[PDB]
């Protein structure tokens, strides 16, 4: 998606300022999973009229 | 010339209130059968049985 700004961080590490530099990269995606579930396949309907 | 005593079958049951409910009945399972045929699937749930309950809910409002 985006690469973000870039930082130069120098870190006197063994006796010795060692270049460095970060950034941050995110990605971006869809989802993936799965569980068992239940399904209707049928159906009833009952109808009356109150007073004829 | 016309019809009299208004087609009943018993003391007072008349034919039209026959055939108005017999439509309902007919209209309601065809909605019905149309209903699993355009989703996939409908889930065993609350989420499911409101989505049954939808087509009465709508014929009964047509009929009004």
């Amino acid at each position: 998606h985006e690469v973000a700004q870039i930082n130069s961080i120098p870190e006197f590490l063994g006796e010795r300022w060692e270049k460095r530099a970060q950034t941050n990269i995110t990605l971006r995606g869809m989802s993936t999973d799965g569980f068992k579930v239940d399904v209707i396949e049928q159906h009833v309907i009952n109808v009356t009229g109150e007073r004829a | 010339e016309f019809l009299v005593e208004g087609s009943t079958l018993t003391q007072n049951v008349f034919l039209d209130e026959i055939h108005a409910t017999d439509w309902i009945i007919a209209r309601t399972e065809e909605e019905m059968l149309s209903l699993f045929l355009n989703n996939d699937r409908v889930p065993f749930t609350d989420q499911g049985m409101q989505q049954l309950a939808s087509v009465p809910r709508a014929i009964m409002q047509l009929a009004a």
